[PDB]
DNA sequence: CTCGTAGAGTCCGTGTCA
DNA sequence: TGACACGGACTCTACGAG
């Protein structure tokens, strides 16, 4: 047992989330409802997180400790202690880029006071209600104004192009991906 | 409205094919790839997609886009421009292979981009100093935005940014010098450009008002069918969205010469996908879809017998009202009980949830651990109390203190005596250990 | 456990398929059991007593 | 965990862990169909939420 | 001195304990 | 609840500049 101190916190990576992570839980079944044994790969699956029984793979073709180590190849299971089924974390590979709500309605909202923009107008965003100009190029039009529907209607017809407005968690990725930190540091 | 839609985002992409033939040396390209075409190793789909307002169809029109072409290009140098725009729109009917329009959409939007990039550096240099509206930095740019005399259009202007820019004059040039190779590909200027990208996008959004009305007509019709799949653990807006997805499937695959009713064929559809995804991912575990229909008809059952007689129907009395031989019936009446959650609270306490009650059966118990260790200390001393190479035989053929047991011949060959030999010393082991005040101490681990 | 299968050849103990599972009296109660009621689903065998 | 007759006691989390993969699913499937730019609106709202 | 902007105070709605 | 506090937004008053 390690000797441990100081606790480190710190936002989740992507590729760390996906470093922790095992497998990828693509469909929603639990357990098999005839013999319950899991189904695969689903919320409960030994494939990805471990065996439901100490010492002895899913399908049956390893039970002795002589194998240990080795991992069934009918069934994608590792042979250990049915404890680890308690340890290994899983993921899911998300289509559309979602929001964390807490960095959201926090009251200091961090995406909004790192946006420098409302927090109703995020909300409208995120929802679908409205769009938001990200980086209208050369127009008459702002890097983060808020535009409804119709707005966008006259303007996409108006300016086809050097024309960028998006909704939702996507459109918020957009506008927090181009920011520069520093150089506005500096000028606040 | 497939059709329409159809049409109208081919009219569109048809567009967009227009406001590349309104852009210079596109005219060129195109006509290399209709050349390229001729040979017939691609489909007339790729350049011809639906016209607006056979190969010698293609050959004589692409011959009457050469003519007009060219006899405007000699010219081009007023109103032969606005023939060359006409030329445009008569080609508008004709779309390019994908790849093509990909690399002149993407070379076009990243030069614009570059181009926006340096003028971004130069709106941080304006809007620091002089907060610069855009309307003159346009005006000034734009009509020219090849050479580099609006730079000294800017310096002309005797602005103190703008002149300040001398700090950024090198890359400024670099910009340009690199846009001015973007224009030889192009061989023209870029404010054309602008017209261009609106055209393409008033294209484009013909085409979206069709596809949104591929909806807007039918849509109503989902909501309606949807409420009465309304209690079998569904959010109604999931519901709605299975009905859609049934619905455009529906309408890809609606068939009017087969001689069918549409609105059964849509509602029909729509069911077959409704009812697919309740019964599937309705229930947590997952259950095979007859055996829904079999609770359905022991429901019906149930409640006929039930309103008739009163009392209730014994599972022998819906054995009768069933062919099934009622172990089935039993069966199924275990299989539909839902899981409770484990939160909800015990009666008058709201302190305690069930999850605080179940217990962890897994557990080996500790007064188990504690005589499995002393059966381990207690068989290697009485081992060590026996003969060497015999213990390590009996060690061995168990995996006592060891891993993986090997089976007799194996241990044999590791005595190199391989044969029924190693059974007689297995018995002739134990038989020494059967004799009392040796295992009794062990007897006691028995019972 | 390896072990056990040692004292298990040895002994001849064979291994008793089922666990038991009896429903004892609760520690520290004694008294006398004045009635039995048995309740068997229709269809099973009913044993002698019930 | 199996719960002595029969039935089954859950987490929630299961149930909202359920919920967001069948949206997940269906935003994919949708987006291979090429749905209507409302549906997928639609889609994104409800992931969201969940 | 007034217009436009700045500052102070207030109100409503939400979060927070048992 | 209900007493509190905070945040965001809104309204009213006051000061600097033209
Ligand atoms: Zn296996």
């Amino acid at each position: 047992t390690e000797e441990f101190d100081a606790i480190k916190i710190a936002l989740a990576s992507p590729d760390m989330i996906r470093s922790w992570s095992f497998g990828e839980v693509k469909k929603p079944e639990t357990i098999n409802y005839r013999t319950f044994k899991p189904e695969r790969d689903g919320l409960f699956c030994a494939r990805i997180f471990g065996p439901v029984k100490d010492y002895e793979c899913l399908c049956g073709k390893y039970k002795r400790l002589k194998h240990r180590g080795v991992i069934c190849e009918k069934c994608g299971v590792e042979v250990t202690q049915t404890k680890v089924r308690r340890e290994r974390m899983g993921h899911i590979e998300l289509a559309s880029p979602t929001a964390h709500i807490w960095f959201l309605k926090s009251l200091p909202s961090r995406i909004g006071l790192l946006l420098d923009m409302p927090l109703r107008d995020i909300e409208r965003v995120l929802y679908f209600e409205s769009y938001v100009v990200i980086e209208g190029g050369m127009t008459n039009l702002e890097r983060q104004q808020i535009l409804t529907e119709e707005q966008y209607l006259d303007a996409l017809e108006e300016f086809g192009d050097e024309f960028d407005a998006k909704m939702g968690a996507e459109a918020i990725q957009a506008l927090l991906k181009s920011m520069d930190l520093e150089q506005e540091c500096e000028q606040l | 409205g497939e059709i329409d839609i159809a049409k109208r985002i081919e009219d569109g992409i048809n567009q967009v094919q227009c406001s590349v033939a309104e852009y210079p040396e596109a005219i060129t390209y195109l006509l290399e790839q209709y050349d390229r075409v001729e040979a017939e190793e691609a489909r007339l789909s790729d350049l011809i997609t639906g016209f607006v307002d056979d190969p010698e169809l293609a050959r004589e029109k692409f011959a009457e886009l050469r003519a007009q072409y060219v006899v405007t290009r000699d010219t081009i140098k007023a109103t032969a421009q606005e023939e060359i725009l006409k030329l445009s729109e008569v080609f508008k009917q004709f779309r390019l292979v994908p790849k093509q329009f990909d690399y002149l959409v993407n070379s076009m939007r990243v030069m614009m981009d570059r181009v926006r990039t340096q003028e971004r550096l130069i709106m941080k240099l304006c809007v620091e100093q002089c907060k610069m509206p855009k309307k003159n930095f346009i005006t000034l740019f734009t009509g020219n935005e090849t050479s580099d005399t609006w730079f000294n259009a800017a310096i002309a202007m005797n602005k103190p940014w703008s002149e300040k820019l001398h700090d950024v004059s090198e890359e400024v040039h670099r910009a340009l010098q690199k846009l001015q190779q973007i224009e030889e590909e192009t061989g023209l200027t870029i404010e054309q450009v602008k017209d261009i990208n609106r055209r393409m996008s008033i294209g484009e959004a013909k085409a979206r008002r069709a596809k949104k009305e591929m909806v807007e007509a039918n849509l109503r019709l989902v909501i309606s069918i949807a409420k009465k799949y309304t209690n079998r653990g569904l959010q109604f807006l999931d519901l709605i969205q299975e009905g859609n997805i049934g619905l455009m499937k529906a309408v890809d695959k609606f068939e009017y010469r087969r001689g069918y009713k549409f609105s059964t064929y849509a509602t029909w559809w729509i069911r077959q996908a409704i009812t697919r995804s309740i019964a599937d991912q309705a229930r947590t575990i997952r259950i095979p879809v007859h055996m829904i229909e079999t609770i359905n008809k022991l429901n019906r059952i149930s409640r006929q017998m039930l309103q008739e007689m009163g009392r209730e129907p014994t599972p022998e009395e819906l054995a009768e009202r069933m062919l099934m031989p009622e172990d089935k019936i039993r069966k199924v009446l275990k299989i539909a009980k839902e899981p409770i959650s484990m939160e909800t609270p015990i009666g008058d306490d709201e302190d305690s949830h069930l999850g605080d009650f179940i217990e962890d059966t897994t557990l080996e118990l500790p007064l188990d651990s504690a005589t499995t260790e002393s059966l381990r200390a207690a068989t290697h001393d009485v081992l060590a109390g026996l003969t060497a190479r015999e213990a390590k035989v009996l060690r061995m053929r168990f995996g006592i203190d060891m891993n993986t047991d090997y089976t007799l011949e194996e241990v044999g060959k590791q005595f190199d005596v391989t044969r029924e030999r190693i059974r007689q010393i297995e018995a002739k082991a134990l038989r020494k250990l059967r004799h009392p005040s040796r295992s009794e101490v062990l007897r006691s681990f028995l019972d | 456990t390896p072990e056990e299968k040692l004292l298990r050849a040895i002994f001849g103990e064979k291994a008793s398929d089922v666990k038991d599972s009896s429903l004892r009296v609760p520690n520290g109660v004694s008294g006398t059991v004045i009635d039995v009621q048995v309740f068997t689903r229709d269809g099973v065998e009913k044993d002698k007593r019930a | 965990v199996p719960l002595d007759g029969g039935r089954f006691a859950t987490s929630d989390l299961n149930d909202l862990y359920r919920r967001v993969i069948n949206r997940n699913n269906r935003l994919k499937r949708l987006l291979d169909l090429a749905a209507p730019d409302i549906i997928v609106r639609n889609e994104k709202r409800m992931l969201q939420e969940a």
